[PDB]
RNA sequence: GUUUAUUAAAAACACAGCACUGUGCAAACACGAAAGUGGACGUAUACGGUGUGACGCCUGCCCGGUGCCGGAAGGUUAAUU
RNA sequence: GUCUCGUAGAGGGGGGUAGAAUUCCAGGUGUAGCGGUGAAAUGCGUAGAGAUCUGGAGGAAUACCGGUGGCGAAGGCGGCCC
């Protein structure tokens, strides 16, 4: 399947590349997602025609990702309070939606799909560091203390 | 106690029965207990699917709790009960707020004691955790195989489950089939072992014994015509023939499970 | 292909046979050579002689690796527990350390019935 | 009211978490009219042999005298508690104050 | 009294295997042989003294 | 009914035939699934039991024109 | 106890007990183009299939044939290309 | 014969636990033998055994101490802890 690229794909290509997919990877993934559109005739002119501003949308996207990773740095720590047993062990657990819960009453609005627990979800009190991921290229960490 | 009838007629001379002087007299809890009518093995198209199905003595459902998600509010057993519907006693419980449930009677369970449901429960027999907090090496019931869904493995009198490792999201458990099985590590399991370990000493002594019990003769297939069974046929005791079930299977030892779905939680199968 | 240079030889020393292998510090073989196969059988196969035989075709068979140091452990009661360190040594190999590891119950399983010849 | 000597080792890892342990414990003792003759914390120290892989431990050496209820709810506290990985409860037949050969 | 802790001592009655040492060669009296046995026998659960030399 | 809603593709009947040429009637029956579709133009997924045929034919003409002839012909989704 | 309503009531069938074997639950299995339903609101001390037939003392040798179970290095071998 | 203080002891019943070793399972290295006997053969091994390293499962018994040593009516009783 031909597909006109309309943002930055890795190991794909960048924008306004025209790209043979496989059918399934452009059917359930890529023109649901809005990375890529198919690459028929009317496609492919009005995208050429209509163009820069995507680029332009693009840096602005980016630019407004940045900004939030900067938000989410200065931000620091953040402390999620829970129970746990006397070895410091949590019985219960801590996970994406509580992390980012914790996040929003610190500050800064991070869905639950931009948090990335690299060692799985937290069950120990102390000090552990997530990642966010607000932007397909730009990366911030969070210094998260669980306590009892 | 397992106590032996004495032969005073030639239908008991055999008969052994269970004799639990703990269980209630009276009759069950009425809020707990639901109509459920027989089937004779008969599917909704008014077939026999399954032979050796009818009658029997007219039997109450008993609503049994095998979900334990009561968390942090303490138990007490009020009693044990029998329940047709099951091997296993049931126990009578009520929670610290007024609400009474039935459960499996563990063994050694007793009117009085005390039991709890939750991630902070204390590792008594009756109470019921996460596998993920339950010491690797346990014995337990009752256990879920999907978290939240209810127990469904290790219910039958005198049966239970042995934790016998954990290993990131998993646990592994021996099974009373000697199965070794993956199990999600936040499904539920109860301590201890399903009471009632005699149920399996008694016997049924007669035929009717049987037949109390909704359970139809079998007619052995070499005993038909050939039109009824494989096995039919002869003048007089003649066989010859590779043993199959009515449908012409083979039934000495030819495998039937066929199930890629759930191949990949099987460790090793009980043979 | 790799060079060790630090290597450690197993003696198997029982009372018919001799093994020996070469492996290096993880336990990872590079060659071995028994008596039995070193062109002895019946009582040849069990006499120090044919040890030391089955060492010195051990030691050929690992000279591509370069050893030059080897440890020692000896496991076994057998005939075959000294000639195969005196070869090891004659061989060029710098012999840095010894040991036994005869492996003991400490009680253990029942052994098989006495022999009644 | 008989007299008790007890050796529990730690996991290094958890080292921090002694003194806690430690106090709790005695509370324990302390709380059902119990006594603490000696108490010792030894630190870390190398294993003879390996235990559950590991090659040091955290050792720590009590003598008290406590009632069997509370000793046989330590013991249980031992066995449910992943830090400890190898305890001893000995009886002694009369109270050990003086200080160990460890120290 | 033998001290399963005096592990300085302890090692005195052991071979460089870990072995016990018999009394007839240290000159021991029968009843402190005891002692020291039982004393050796805790050190090793604790893991004070080594079971086998191959630790 | 095995039906495609995009096709109409339905079973058919024919023959099994043997070496001896023994013919059995048979049907011959869709490869149909059922996949859901992201229409961009209302922003949601519509559910199709299709034809694997059906399914290229949605990614020839666009799902808004297949969609577009399915209410044309007055069947639902 | 059951049986050839209408020439056979029995030594036949069933039976409690016994064994082999299948079945980890969306169970095996069965009715059903299917959806579903029975098995079972049961969960291996459970459920199906098969043989034997209270109880007592017992149940020896043969795996070459046929079947079932396991193995997968090699030979041969389909559509496809 | 009873009481008071103390002593040694594999005396008994119940529960827990430790280390060595055998077997089995999985994986790594490695290659033509292994095993057995008086000598052999059956058996195991190129479908990769035997050997060596790592991890796991499980049952049974407790090296050294240990002794014409101890305890128990006899039969008998042996790691460590309660
Ligand atoms: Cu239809
Ligand atoms: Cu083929
Ligand atoms: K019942
Ligand atoms: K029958
Ligand atoms: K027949
Ligand atoms: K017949
Ligand atoms: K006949
Ligand atoms: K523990
Ligand atoms: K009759
Ligand atoms: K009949
Ligand atoms: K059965
Ligand atoms: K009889
Ligand atoms: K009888
Ligand atoms: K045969
Ligand atoms: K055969
Ligand atoms: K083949
Ligand atoms: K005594
Ligand atoms: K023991
Ligand atoms: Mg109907
Ligand atoms: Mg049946
Ligand atoms: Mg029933
Ligand atoms: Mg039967
Ligand atoms: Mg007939
Ligand atoms: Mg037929
Ligand atoms: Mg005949
Ligand atoms: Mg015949
Ligand atoms: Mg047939
Ligand atoms: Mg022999
Ligand atoms: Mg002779
Ligand atoms: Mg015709
Ligand atoms: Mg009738
Ligand atoms: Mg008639
Ligand atoms: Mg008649
Ligand atoms: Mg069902
Ligand atoms: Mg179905
Ligand atoms: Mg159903
Ligand atoms: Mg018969
Ligand atoms: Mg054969
Ligand atoms: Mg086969
Ligand atoms: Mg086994």
């Amino acid at each position: 399947m031909q597909v006109i690229l309309l943002d930055k794909v890795a190991n794909l290509g960048s924008l306004g590349d025209q790209v043979n997919v496989k059918a399934g990877y452009a059917r359930n993934f890529l023109v649901p997602q809005g990375k890529a559109v198919p690459a028929t005739k009317k496609n492919i002119e009005f995208f050429e025609a209509r163009r820069a501003e995507l680029e332009a949308k693009l840096a602005e996207v980016l630019a407004a990702a940045n900004a939030r990773a900067e938000k989410i740095n200065a931000l620091e720590t953040v402390t999620i309070a829970s129970k746990a047993g006397d070895e410091g062990k949590l019985f219960g657990s801590i996970g994406t939606r509580d992390i980012a819960d914790a996040v929003t009453a610190a500050g800064v609005e991070v869905a639950k799909s931009e948090v990335r627990l690299p060692n799985g979800v937290l069950r120990t009190t102390g000090e552990h560091e997530v990642s966010f991921q607000v932007h397909s290229e730009v990366f911030a960490k969070v210094i998260v203390n669980v306590v009892a | 106690a397992v106590v032996k009838c004495k032969p005073t007629s030639p239908g008991r001379r055999h008969v052994v029965k269970v004799v639990n002087p703990e269980l209630h007299k009276g009759k069950p809890f009425a809020p707990l207990l639901e109509k459920n009518s027989k089937s004779g093995g008969r599917n909704n198209n008014g077939r026999i699917t399954t032979r050796h199905i009818g009658g029997g003595h007219k039997q109450a459902y008993r609503i049994v709790d095998f979900k334990r998600n009561k968390d942090g509010i303490p138990a007490v057993v009020e009693r044990l009960e029998y329940d047709p519907n099951r091997s296993a006693n049931i126990a009578l419980v009520l929670y610290k707020d007024g609400e009474r449930r039935y459960i499996l009677a563990p063994k050694g369970l007793k009117a009085g004691d005390q039991i709890q449901s939750g991630v902070d429960a204390a590792i008594k027999p009756g109470n019921t955790l996460p596998m993920r907090n339950i010491p690797v090496g346990s014995t337990v019931h009752n256990v879920e195989m999907k978290p939240g869904k209810g127990g469904q493995l290790a219910r039958s009198a005198g049966t239970y489950v042995q934790i016998v490792a954990r290993d990131g999201a998993y646990v592994t458990l021996r099974l009373r089939s000697g199965e070794m099985r993956k199990v999600e590590a936040d499904c539920r399991a109860t301590l201890g072992e399903v009471g009632n370990a005699e149920h399996m000493l008694r016997v049924l002594g007669k035929a009717g014994a049987a037949r109390w019990r909704g359970v139809r003769p079998t007619v052995r297939g070499t005993a038909m015509n050939p039109v009824d069974h494989p096995h039919g046929g002869g003048e007089g005791r003649n066989f010859g023939k590779h043993p199959v079930t009515p449908w012409g299977v083979q039934t000495k030892g030819k495998k039937t499970r066929s199930n890629k779905r759930t191949d990949k939680f099987i460790v090793r199968r009980r043979s | 292909r790799k060079q060790v240079s630090d290597g450690v030889a197993h003696i198997h020393a029982s009372f018919n046979n001799t093994i020996v292998t070469i492996t290096d510090r993880q336990g990872n073989a590079l060659g071995w050579a028994t008596a039995g196969g070193s062109g002895f059988r019946g009582s040849r196969k069990s006499t120090p002689f044919a040890a030391q035989v089955a060492a010195e075709r051990c030691a050929d068979a690992v000279k591509e690796y370069g050893i030059k140091n080897l440890e020692v452990m000896v496991k076994g009661p057998g005939p075959g527990r000294e000639s195969t360190i005196r070869a090891l040594n004659a061989a060029g190999f710098r012999i840095t350390n010894i040991t036994d590891v005869t492996p003991i119950p400490h009680x253990g399983c029942r052994p098989p019935k006495k022999r009644r010849v | 009211m008989r007299h008790y000597e007890i050796v529990f080792m730690v996991h290094p890892d958890q080292s921090e978490q002694v003194p806690g342990m430690i106090e709790r414990y005695t509370a324990a003792i302390t709380g059902a009219e119990g006594k603490i003759h000696r108490l010792e914390d030894w630190g870390r120290r190398q294993l003879a042999y390996p235990i559950n892989k590991l090659h040091k431990a955290h050792y720590v050496l009590m003598n008290v005298e406590a009632p069997q209820e509370v000793i046989d709810e330590l013991e249980t506290t031992f066995r449910f508690n992943d830090a400890v990985i190898r305890s001893m409860v000995m009886r002694t037949k009369h109270a050990v104050t003086e200080a160990s050969p460890m120290v | 009294e033998i001290d399963y802790k005096d592990i300085a001592t302890l090692k005195n009655y052991i071979t460089e295997s870990g072995k016990i040492v018999p009394s007839r060669i240290t000159g021991t009296r029968a009843k402190y042989q005891r002692q020291l046995a039982r004393a050796i026998k805790r050190a090793r659960y604790l893991s004070l003294l080594p079971y086998t030399d191959r630790h | 009914s095995r039906v495609c809603q995009v096709t109409g593709k339905r079973p058919v009947t024919g023959n099994n035939r043997s070496h001896a040429l023994n013919a059995t009637k048979r049907r011959f029956l869709p490869n149909l699934h059922s996949h859901r579709f992201w229409v961009e133009s209302e922003k949601r997924f519509v559910t199709l039991r299709v034809s694997a045929k059906g399914m290229r034919v949605i990614d020839k003409k666009g799902i808004d024109t297949v969609l577009a002839e399915l209410r044309a012909r007055g069947e639902k989704y």
